């Protein structure tokens, strides 16, 4: 009982429709206009052409992950200023398709991730006014796309994990005012400069484990609000000393799978802040060779 | 279950007998997210209370209705 449907999808009678898994190559003809959500994913459509949602005029969430899709038109998503959520992972994506979704402005959650995207052109995120979350992870970028970032004051979840970035430049990510939660994990960073992390002052998660880190990231003290620091699993043998002493909102620091040098006065502010602030160290930072805790060590 | 995925899906992990079993999933269910791997891409609870789509652990993106949804929090009154 689908007065508003078509073959072979479903319309659950609250305006949501879902067209998943049917082997479809193009968006369903006969929709109705009050569609409000369009689960079109994991289907065969490789290419959007112009006014491919004409007729949905008031579609807020669009699904099209799992599709193998390679080419979108820069109108394929005319018309769409309701929309809040689109869905584009597991699809054979090469470029942000920047044009496509300019005129997107209720935009809230984008999902890049697990295409093959290796660029993002200077424009891209231009017009996302609304934007809050932003899935970039499991791509081949090789940098942090500066420039496309610093359009979205109003973001406050990114991820750029498992891509290919191998350093930060300085103000990377400055008009990022909004962002709680950035992942960096799964890259190959070994270099972060001194001010990359400037501007991100309500910043609350930093993700950046599984990295090639062979210095400790100063830049760090320009977070106020850091609650939560992973820097496990990279090539950390030692910290600045007092490079802690400002970041009095820390609550959970992920320090293990590093080797640190424990040799003293190396170790000696480090061991003694695992030991003071023991409720914060998630997991166990050790000593390279013996494999003794780090908050173990004293020096005289 | 089935023990691996095909390359881009996600694993969740049941125990609804006394075994261990797994099944392959292109999203994740309410409550869960996808948390991307190199090994193996897995299907994780959000760590979130009275969370039904989440960005990370510590971070939703949905709250239970009735709720309000603050920097990926949700709270039984606007804050």
């Amino acid at each position: 009982m689908d007065p508003l449907c078509a073959a072979p999808c479903s319309c659950d009678g609250d305006r949501r429709v879902d067209c998943s898994g049917k082997g479809l190559t193009a968006v369903p003809e006969g929709l109705s206009a009050f569609t409000q959500a369009l689960d079109i994913s994991m289907n065969n459509i490789t290419q959007l052409p112009e006014g491919a949602f004409k007729n949905f005029p008031f579609l807020e969430e669009l699904q099209l992950a799992g599709n193998d899709l390679s080419f979108i038109h820069p109108k394929a998503l005319s018309g769409l200023k309701e929309l809040k959520v689109l869905t584009l992972q597991n699809n054979q994506l090469k470029t942000v398709p920047s044009e496509a979704i300019r005129g997107l402005s209720a935009l809230q959650s984008l999902r890049l991730d697990a295409n093959h995207i290796t660029s993002v052109p200077e424009d891209s995120f231009e017009g996302l006014v609304q934007l809050r979350h932003l899935w970039l992870d499991d791509n081949s970028l090789t940098e942090v796309p500066v420039h496309p970032l610093s359009n979205l004051p109003t973001l406050q979840a990114l991820t750029l994990a498992l891509n290919k970035i191998s350093s930060i430049p300085d103000f990377a990510f400055t008009n990022l005012s909004s962002l709680v939660v950035l992942h960096l994990h799964n890259n190959k960073i070994r270099s972060l400069s001194q001010h990359c992390f400037d501007g991100l002052d309500n910043l609350e998660t930093l993700d950046l484990n599984y990295n090639n880190l062979g210095e400790f990231p100063q830049a760090i003290k320009a977070l106020p609000s850091l609650k939560e620091l992973a820097l496990d699993t990279n090539q950390l043998k030692s910290v600045p000393d007092g490079i802690f002493d400002r970041l009095t909102s820390l609550q959970k620091i992920w320090l293990h799978t590093n080797p640190w040098d424990c040799s003293c006065p190396r170790i000696d502010y480090l061991s003694r802040w695992l030991n003071k602030n023991s409720q914060k160290e998630q997991g166990s930072a050790k000593c390279s060779g013996s494999g003794k805790p780090v908050r173990s060590i004293i020096c005289p | 279950g089935c023990l691996k995925c095909s390359p881009k899906l996600f694993i969740l992990l049941e125990r609804n007998d006394i075994r261990q079993v797994g099944v392959c999933l292109p999203s994740c269910p309410p409550g869960y997210f996808d948390a991307r791997n190199p090994d193996m891409n897995k299907c994780i609870k959000c760590k979130i209370e009275h969370c039904e789509a989440c960005f990370s652990h510590n971070f939703c993106t949905k709250c239970k209705e009735g709720l309000y949804l603050h920097k990926g929090r949700c709270y039984p009154a606007c804050p």
